[PDB]
Order: C-alpha cells, then sequence, then structure tokens
C-alpha cells in the first residue's frame, strides 16, 4: 500500500543487497527479481507473512503479474522493512495452546495424518510437497508427532 | 460461480450456475395450489388445485388433464427455492414425488450425484461425462460434505476423513441393480485414492490396472449389461499411519461357471475369449494356433459373438498392458493364454459309441491333440481318462464305463473347474503382488456386489446373486433403521419406535437358514439317488403354503419355463431346478486331475496342486463379509438405472420410482430428519471443541464430561433445542454438527493461517540456505577453474604432480584421519543397530507370545463352534 | 576389515529383523481376520 522512503539503516541495506544478488534466481540479470519471487525472498529473509498480508502489501496483484512482470531491489526494500516492522507473529505458549486441541487425550503428541490434513485444507491452503518436505526428519514411528517439539523446531529454524 | 474455478469444464455438471439459481427463484409458484397427483400411466404429475369440495379436491395436471382424488392430493409441491439441491434431506417437504422430481430435474440437467440423507444416490448417465478428470480430484482434496457438490470423490474423501478421525476401518458399499455403474464407481474410487497417493512407486498403477485384468476374465456381457460383473468383489486398501498409501488386496466371490460353456441367445462369454480372437496380437492367435473365426468353437459361440458397444482389440491390448504392469512374467502370460486356448479347444471334443456298447471313444483326435499339447499332457492318456475314468472302490481301481453324454458333461465340468482355478489363481497372484510391505493400520474397503437380475431363464447362479443382493439390502436396513432405533434406547434418549417396514428376514430365512431351499439343496446334494424333479417337489412340500416369499411359478406369455416363483425385494423372480444338483455337487474326473498334476506347465500344476459344496462355501463367505461389514463404518452409494434400454438421459418414472422404493432411499431419510443422525462422545467432544468456548471450560476444570459438554453447548449461540444428552453420547440433528465443525474450522483457521505463515516462512528460509550453499558450491567450482586457468598446463606443475606420489605423507595422514572418523561412525552405527535389533527382538517375543495365545483361543473357539453346531441338531 | 565385517553382520541382522517384523504384521493381521472368523462362527 503506502510507500515510505526512509525506514531503514545503512548496513542492512548492504546485507539485503548481498542477499538479493546471491539469491536472484535469474542469472542473466543482477538487479531485477521476479514479481512472484519477491514474496519468496521476503519469506526467506527472516520474516514470514501470510498470503493475505503479502497480497495486501503488494497492492493485491494478479498471478499473471506475479509470474510476468519484475521488481527492483530498492523498490521492494521498503516493503521488506515494513514487513519486518509489522511482526504479526504469535508466541510459543499461544502456538502450543492453539495446536493442543488437535488431540483426543492431551498426551502431548498428535497424529501426522491429522496434522497434514489441518495444515492443508483447514486454513491457508498448503502445497502438498511442502507438507511432506517440512515434516521430513521429524516424523515418528507411529505418526504421533509431539507438537511442542514440532513448533519449537519451526521457530528455531 | 466465483468458486468452482478449479472444477474446470466439469463445473456445469456439478453445481448449477448462480444465474440459474436467480432465475429459479423467479419461477412462478403458489404454495397453496401446486400439488402432486398420482397417475396411472406415469407415477406422479404436477397439478394445480382448482376446487376443494370437501373430500373431493378437483385439480388440473401440468398437461391440462382435470382429475380428482380421495385426499391423496395433499401431496404438496415444493417452493422453487429447492431445486437441484445437493443435500436432498434439506427439503421442507420430503416424499416420493419430491425426491422423484428432484432426481428427474437433476438428471435432466446432467446432475447424477445427489446426497440423500447420509448416503449418496447416483443415476447411471449412459454418457461418459468429463467429471472424472484428475483436475476434479485435485479440487476435491479435503472438501467436506457441504463444501463441495455431490460426487463419488467427496464420498471417498468423507470415508477417508472418518477413518482418520474416528480411527476406524471404513467400508464404501456400492449398491444397485444390474448395470447401474457399480464397477464404474468402484474404479473411480480406486482412481481417486491412487492419484492422491501419486500426488506425493508403481503401487498406484498396479491397483489401477488390477480392475481391467479381472474385467477380461470375469466381466462378460449379459442381456442387462454389456460389461456385467459376474463375481462380487471387495477391494481393501490398507493405509499407513502417516496417511500415505500402504498396501491393498482384493477378495473375490463366486464366478458364473455355467457361462464358460453355456450362454443364452442374447449373451456372450467372458471377454478374454473374444479379446484374443480379435487378432490384434498375431502371436497369440498362432501360438494358441486357434482359428480366427469365433464361431468355430462350441463353448464361446452359442449366443452372441460380439457387441457393437465393445471393441475387443484394444480390450485385449489393455489386458496385456495390465498384465505387464502388474509384474507378470512372459512365461506366466503365455501359459495363461495357452490354457485359455485349451478351454476353447475342449469344446471341439467329439465322442462316439465304440461298438454301440454305451462306451465313449474319441471320434476326433486332432483337437484332442491340441488340448493335450496346450497343457503339455499326453493325448492318449487324456483320451483314455475321459473315455474311461479309473475310480477306486475299496482298494481296487475299477474302470467305469460311461456313454457320450457323461463324457461330454465331464469335459464341460473339467473346463469349468480349471477356469475357476484360473480365476482364483489370478486373484491370489494380484493379491500377492499388491500386498507389499507395511500393510499397517486402518483399511478402507470398497464393496461391489453383483447386481440384481431377472432373465427369461432363471436357475442356479442366478439365486446366489439375488440372495447376496437381498443380504446387502438387509444389512443396509439393519444399519439404518434397527441399529439407530436401539442406540436411541441404549443412550437414554427420548424416542418412540417407528415401523419403517423394511426388514428382509423372511425371504433370507427362506433361503439362508437350515431347512431352507439352499440348505435342503445342500443336504440332498449328497444323495446320488435323488433327481431335480423330486428336489423341486421337496421345495413344494417344505416351503410352499407356509411362507409368502415362496410362490408357484408364473410362466408368463410363453416365456422359458420357470419352476418356482421367489418374491425377492426387487420384484419377483422365477427359477428352474433343472441343473441345480450337479451344479452344487461339481464332480470332477480324478484321473484327469492326476494327469494335471504331472503336466509340463508349472501353472497347471499349481492350479491343481491339491483337490465342501459350493453353496455352503458361498454362504460362509457371505456371512464372513457381513461380519466384516458389521465391524466397519459403512458409506452407502446406491445406484439407480434410469432406463432399461440404455438410452442416455431418458428416465421412465415407474422404473426409477420402483427401484427407489425397493432400495429404501425414501425411508432412509425420515430417520435422517426425524432422528439424530450425528453423535459423538462427551470426552472427544470436549477435547476437540475447546476453542468454541474456552471461557465455559477453564484449564484443569475437566471435572465432569457431561457437565462440561452441557456448559460448552449452552455457552454458544446455537439453538439449544436441537441436541439431546445421553450416557457418554450427545445426539445432534440436521447440520448442527456441521455448524459446530465450521465455527471450530474458522477459529482454528485463523490460528492455522498464522501457523502456516510461520511454517512456509521457515521453508523459504531453509530453501534460501539451500540456494546459498548451491551458489557457494558453484563459486568454489569456478574458483578451482580459475586456479586451473592460473596454472593451465605448464610442465612445471607437471613435475610438481609427478612429485606428489613421491611425497604423500600429508595425504596418508588425511587418509588415516578419515579412516578413524569413519571408524567412529561405524562404531556408533553398530551400537545403534544393535539397540534397534534388541528392541525389535523383545517386540518379537511379546508379539509371538500374544499370537500363540491368539492361536490357542482360535483352536478352542473352533472346537466350541463344532460342538455348538453338533448340538444344533 | 574386522569393523566392516561386524557392521555388515549387524546390518544384515537388522534387515532380517525388519523383514521378520513385517512377517509378524502379516500374521497378526491374519490373526485378526481369524478373530473375525470366530465372530462369524457365533
Ligand atoms: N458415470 C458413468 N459414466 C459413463 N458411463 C457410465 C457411468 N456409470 C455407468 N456407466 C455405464 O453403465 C454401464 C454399466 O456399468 P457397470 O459399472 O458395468 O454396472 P454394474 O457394475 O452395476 O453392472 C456401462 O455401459 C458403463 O459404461
Ligand atoms: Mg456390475
Amino acid at each position: 500500500a503506502s510507500k515510505i522512503k526512509i525506514e531503514f539503516t545503512p548496513e542492512q541495506i548492504e546485507e539485503f543487497k548481498e542477499a538479493f544478488m546471491l539469491f536472484d534466481r535469474t542469472p542473466k540479470c543482477e538487479m531485477k527479481i521476479t514479481y512472484g519471487q519477491c514474496g519468496d525472498v521476503l519469506r526467506a529473509l527472516g520474516q514470514n507473512p501470510t498470503q493475505a498480508e503479502v497480497l495486501r502489501v503488494l497492492g493485491k496483484p494478479r498471478q499473471e503479474e506475479l509470474n510476468t512482470k519484475m521488481m527492483d531491489f530498492e523498490t521492494f526494500l521498503p516493503m521488506l522493512q515494513h514487513i519486518s516492522k509489522n511482526k504479526d507473529t504469535g508466541t510459543y505458549e499461544d502456538f502450543v495452546e492453539g495446536l493442543r486441541v488437535f488431540d483426543k487425550e492431551g498426551n502431548g503428541t498428535v497424529m501426522g495424518a491429522e496434522l497434514r490434513h489441518v495444515l492443508a485444507t483447514l486454513g491457508e491452503r498448503l502445497t502438498e510437497d511442502e507438507v511432506e518436505k517440512l515434516m521430513a526428519g521429524q516424523e515418528d514411528s507411529n505418526g504421533c508427532i509431539n507438537y511442542e517439539a514440532f513448533v519449537k523446531h519451526i521457530m528455531s529454524s | 460461480d466465483s468458486e468452482m474455478a478449479v472444477f474446470g469444464a466439469a463445473a456445469p455438471y456439478l453445481r448449477k450456475s448462480e444465474k440459474e439459481r436467480l432465475e429459479a427463484q423467479t419461477r412462478p409458484f403458489d404454495l397453496k395450489k401446486d400439488v402432486f397427483v398420482p397417475d396411472d400411466k406415469q407415477e406422479f404429475v404436477k397439478a394445480k388445485i382448482v376446487s376443494r369440495e370437501g373430500g373431493k379436491v378437483t385439480a388440473e395436471t401440468e398437461y391440462g388433464k382435470t382429475v380428482t382424488v380421495k385426499e391423496d392430493q395433499v401431496m404438496q409441491q415444493n417452493p422453487p427455492k429447492f431445486d437441484k439441491i445437493e443435500d436432498m434431506a434439506m427439503l421442507t417437504f420430503l416424499h416420493e414425488p419430491a425426491v422423484l422430481y428432484n432426481l428427474k430435474d437433476r438428471y435432466g440437467s446432467w446432475m447424477i450425484y445427489t446426497y440423500s440423507g447420509l448416503f449418496c444416490v447416483t443415476v447411471n448417465p449412459y454418457k461418459w461425462l468429463p467429471v472424472y478428470t484428475p483436475e476434479v480430484v485435485a479440487a476435491y482434496r479435503g472438501k467436506k460434505r457441504s463444501e463441495a457438490p455431490p460426487h463419488i470423490f467427496s464420498i471417498s474423501d468423507n470415508a477417508y476423513q472418518y477413518m482418520l478421525t474416528d480411527r476406524e476401518n471404513q467400508s464404501i458399499l456400492i449398491t444397485g441393480e444390474s448395470g447401474a455403474g457399480k464397477t464404474v464407481n468402484t474404479k473411480r474410487v480406486i482412481q481417486y485414492f491412487a492419484v492422491i497417493a501419486a500426488i506425493g512407486g508403481t503401487l498406484e498403477d498396479q491397483i489401477i490396472q488390477a480392475n481391467p485384468a479381472l474385467e477380461a476374465f470375469g466381466n462378460a456381457k449379459t442381456v442387462r449389461n454389456d460389461n456385467s460383473s459376474r463375481f462380487g468383489k471387495f477391494i481393501r486398501i490398507h493405509f499407513g499411519a502417516t496417511g500415505k498409501l500402504a498396501s491393498a488386496d482384493i477378495e473375490t466371490y463366486l464366478l458364473e461357471k455355467s457361462r464358460v460353456i453355456f450362454q443364452l441367445k442374447a449373451e456372450r462369454d467372458y471377454h478374454i475369449f473374444y479379446q484374443i480372437l480379435s487378432n490384434k496380437k498375431p502371436e497369440l492367435l498362432d501360438m494358441l494356433l486357434i482359428t480366427n473365426n469365433p464361431y468355430d468353437y462350441a463353448f464361446i459361440s452359442q449366443g452372441e459373438t460380439t457387441v457393437a458397444s465393445i471393441d475387443d482389440a484394444e480390450e485385449l491390448m489393455a489386458t496385456d498392458n495390465a498384465f505387464d504392469v502388474l509384474g507378470f512374467t512372459s512365461e506366466e502370460k503365455n501359459s495363461m493364454y495357452k490354457l485359455t486356448g485349451a478351454i476353447m479347444h475342449f469344446g471341439n471334443m467329439k465322442f462316439k459309441l465304440k461298438q454301440r456298447e454305451e462306451q465313449a471313444e474319441p471320434d476326433g483326435t486332432e483337437e484332442a491333440d491340441k488340448s493335450a499339447y496346450l497343457m503339455g499332457l499326453n493325448s492318449a492318456d487324456l483320451l483314455k481318462g475321459l473315455c474311461h475314468p479309473r475310480v477306486k472302490v475299496g482298494n481296487e481301481y475299477v474302470t467305469k464305463g460311461q456313454n457320450v453324454q457323461q463324457v461330454i458333461y465331464a469335459t464341460g465340468a473339467l473346463a469349468k473347474a480349471v477356469y475357476e482355478r484360473m480365476f482364483n489363481w489370478m486373484v491370489t497372484r494380484i493379491n500377492a503382488t499388491l500386498e507389499t510391505k507395511q500393510p499397517r493400520q486402518y483399511f478402507i474397503g470398497v464393496l461391489d456386489i453383483a447386481g440384481f437380475e431377472i432373465f427369461d431363464f432363471n436357475s442356479f447362479e442366478q439365486l446366489c446373486i439375488n440372495f447376496t443382493n437381498e443380504k446387502l439390502q438387509q444389512f443396509f436396513n439393519h444399519h439404518m433403521f434397527v441399529l439407530e432405533q436401539e442406540e436411541y434406547k441404549k443412550e437414554g434418549i427420548e424416542w418412540t419406535f417407528i415401523d419403517f417396514g423394511m426388514d428382509l428376514q423372511a425371504c433370507i430365512d427362506l433361503i439362508e437358514k437350515p431347512m431352507g431351499i439352499m440348505s435342503i439343496l445342500e443336504e440332498e446334494c449328497m444323495f446320488p439317488k435323488a433327481t431335480d424333479m423330486t428336489f423341486k417337489a421337496k421345495l413344494f412340500d417344505n416351503h410352499l403354503g407356509k411362507s409368502a416369499n415362496f410362490q408357484k411359478p408364473r410362466n408368463i406369455k410363453g416365456k422359458p419355463e420357470a419352476h418356482f416363483s421367489l418374491i425377492h425385494y426387487a420384484g419377483i423372480v422365477d427359477y428352474n431346478i433343472i441343473g441345480w444338483l450337479q451344479k452344487n455337487k461339481d464332480p470332477l474326473n480324478e484321473t484327469v486331475v492326476g494327469l494335471y498334476q504331472k503336466s509340463s506347465l508349472k501353472l497347471l500344476s499349481t492350479l491343481f496342486a491339491n483337490y465342501q459344496t459350493v453353496s455352503a462355501l458361498h454362504r460362509e463367505n457371505l456371512n464372513k463379509l457381513m461380519t466384516n461389514l458389521r465391524s466397519t463404518h459403512p458409506h452407502f452409494v446406491r445406484c439407480i438405472i434410469p432406463n432399461e434400454t440404455k438410452s442416455p438421459g431418458v428416465m421412465d418414472n415407474p422404473l426409477v420410482m420402483h427401484q427407489l422404493r425397493c432400495n429404501g432411499v425414501l425411508e432412509g431419510i425420515r430417520i435422517c430428519r426425524k432422528g439424530f443422525p450425528n453423535r459423538i462422545l462427551y470426552g472427544d467432544f470436549r477435547q476437540r471443541y475447546r476453542i468454541l468456548n474456552p471461557a465455559a471450560i477453564p484449564e484443569g476444570q475437566f471435572i465432569d464430561s457431561r457437565k462440561g459438554a452441557e456448559k460448552l453447548l449452552s455457552s454458544l449461540d446455537i439453538d439449544h433445542n436441537q441436541y439431546k444428552f445421553g450416557h457418554t453420547k450427545v445426539f445432534f440433528k440436521a447440520g448442527l454438527l456441521g455448524l459446530l465443525e465450521e465455527m471450530r474450522d474458522e477459529r482454528l483457521s485463523r490460528i492455522i493461517t498464522r501457523i502456516q505463515a510461520q511454517s512456509r516462512g521457515v521453508l523459504a528460509r531453509m530453501e534460501y540456505k539451500k540456494l546459498l550453499e548451491r551458489r557457494d558450491s558453484l563459486l568454489v567450482i569456478q574458483w578451482n577453474i580459475r586456479a586451473f586457468m592460473g596454472v593451465k598446463n605448464w610442465p612445471w606443475m607437471k613435475l610438481y604432480f609427478k612429485i606428489k606420489p613421491l611425497l604423500k605423507s600429508a595425504e596418508r595422514e588425511k587418509e588415516m584421519a578419515s579412516m578413524k572418523e569413519e571408524f567412529t561412525r561405524l562404531k556408533e552405527a553398530l551400537e545403534k543397530s544393535e539397540a534397534r535389533r534388541k528392541e525389535l527382538e523383545e517386540k518379537m517375543v511379546s508379539l509371538l507370545q500374544e499370537k500363540n495365545d491368539l492361536q490357542l483361543q482360535v483352536q478352542a473357539e473352533q472346537d466350541n463352534l463344532a460342538d455348538a453346531e453338533e448340538r444344533c441338531d
């Protein structure tokens, strides 16, 4: 939405420039980044927004605009600073309290199948390949995933 | 219309467009004049009431006819706001004309899947819609009963979700008359599950291709259907704990053995016979060395030889491809077609009286040579065995002398038995291939029973199919009407019993129970002195005049002779006893069997590796199926044949109305409205409904389950006169459970949108680090290339590299350093493997002890059952 | 060489135990089918 010129510090400008140049998927260019790739860069650079939020900050664009037109590093930078300042994230106790109700006995573990189902088709729809690749290495023998370890691994990583 | 963007071109075939709804709301109506009136030619007709003179109420039909009726005009129409309704139980007025016309309008708009109460109702399109594309499946992932338009994929998804949540095995039962799409729906469910598994090896491909493999052998053409299912099937899909596909298996039931050698005028034989004769594979026709013309053999050319609706060439191609992908070797495939060619060659046997002495001799031996070579048998030995069976009486092998009739019947019986062993070996092989490792956790079983049939000539193998249809319909009646009307009493819920009048036990007791028709058939089957005519007479002396289901034969309008009329649920059938005794006994030529065990082909040997009347075995298998079903949660998908002439679109009201009456679709919705369809335990409800009103249930205040549920329910804004309370069960009504689920869905949806944002941000971060290290690796590669350019190939570094083998001290030190670090890795691997092995071994000890105790009680209960059956006398 | 022999033997034993526990699953589901059979008998 609104664009603010000065919401930064000079060193993180250099850090963000290094991040963008070393992450720019297109090799033939150096300075421009795909419109659909800008959201991925923002998610990957330490701040995690929602689909609705990233749509709102991006001016509600179209998927064709996402995958066709480009963006510039310092044009997308103020939006990065705005997202970093937003910090619309919960905490450990809130996360485990919300995720606790996904059980029938309160033993501290939840089934992998129900966790996948609620991650995919209960809220913001998640791509399947994502739901398998995020749970790789943390799956247990019988699927009873200890949600506390899961969320602490999520936030730690 | 804003949604359904992922349904693609199938969208108009799932839910009506918004503009159609808007114009439907503008439809003229009265709600005081619009009624339904019974008709003689058709079933029901829309009408407008012109006058109501006391009891008589004159009305004009939609076709302009003026009629009056004795208080039957009270049958009321429905406001135009209810049309093409997905969940048909939501109608304010619900009755026979309402359901009939809702289905009529939907099918006219090419709307086949409907939700009637808790069960799906589907009408055969007879026109392959594009609604089954993989895009539709991708759109149906996770959709609920109301979040999606009615479809078979949504029924499968509901079953999968119930299996995940209730932690219980599920059973999708497909029901309907002959040629009602049951095989189509079964294959579509299998496709849905297989493609969902394929979203995330070749197991899905094998389970998909399993169905055509059995289509070739068991699915033949009959009068009613061109791809009729002769054998009932139950396909079980074992799912892992994670939810990923784990394994699968198939259980198949009795195949129509008389079809192999005998077909009526309008029928064909099993499609494998005619698939080879299409000569799409030249190698098959000449390695079998059979003639291309299908009329040359007398087993497969008695009725019809081909149907325009079926193109056999690509059918054979598909069968070959399915056999290839299933893992079958070339030798097995070639031997199977060899045995099939032997089956059609057996029809060419010619036998004549030797010296008019009532003894059979081979009139022709060339076809006998063909049959002998195909199995690798001995032609002289086979001919001697057929002409002279060497039955052993006492300890003496006395040769029996039989005429041409007995030897030809023996040849037919051998063909039937070997083809049945063929089919069962195929089922075992596919089950072995599909039953891979880790068949753990719960299962979903799709049940496809043989459809009800009424041919012109009814006999045995037409009574077993009708009987199993009766049995499954009675199971549906039990699980809908009786079971819930007793869970009402057991839970202490205020309810009054309702006589739905659908309990099929008198007909089943007339058949299944001892002293019944098939029971006395089994007992008389052991008597060689008895004949069909006496047995039939016995039927008239044991059941006629006592039970209403049994009745004298009809023999209407010069139809083929019928022997007794059985009043099944789907109309009245009329059977013939002639041929039942030998069909039930199924004798076989022991000498020919012994020839089979010493055949060249390992296949023929393993079919006859060893050699229980068929009726008793079928009854036992049927009861086993019902016991499996009673231990699983049923999802009913009832199928309805629109028209008997296989014309797409057209519906005849009497036929569809009659099959909905018989299937009990109408009375299965009264209990879905007048009763309590939904129910859940107090503990689970409180555990997974906390977010709805956490204020009413403080943390650690789980003192009482019932009180907690009561205060959670009252603390919400929902209607409180809808639910009832009972011992560890709350009884909901209508979509109230869906309402609670959707408030939970929206709250947990905000929460999980936050969680998913976090999770996919972390995924983006880890992919960021992956791309960073990939770019750093490429940077290192180009840096080494830059070093190479710096040196290139000046012989000074050549001397350096020649020196390197002379001075390898640091290289050896790094060698031993890597060696000792991998020593540490190997050692820790050793200890972890040993610990895992000892845990596995103690689990083995515990499990084997448990299974030994289970086997002991298995033997004890088998002996107890034997004693109880002995005491039954 | 000795450590490699020990590791190979341990891994082979682990693999045969894995297939053995798969067989234990096979026979345990067979035994639940048998249990269903006795419930059919009654
Ligand atoms: N959804 C459908 N789309 C197209 N054809 C269908 C559909 N359902 C059934 N049919 C047709 O109906 C006929 C009978 O189907 P089938 O599954 O063999 O019935 P049943 O198993 O009851 O004998 C076949 O011609 C089949 O192609
Ligand atoms: Mg069928």
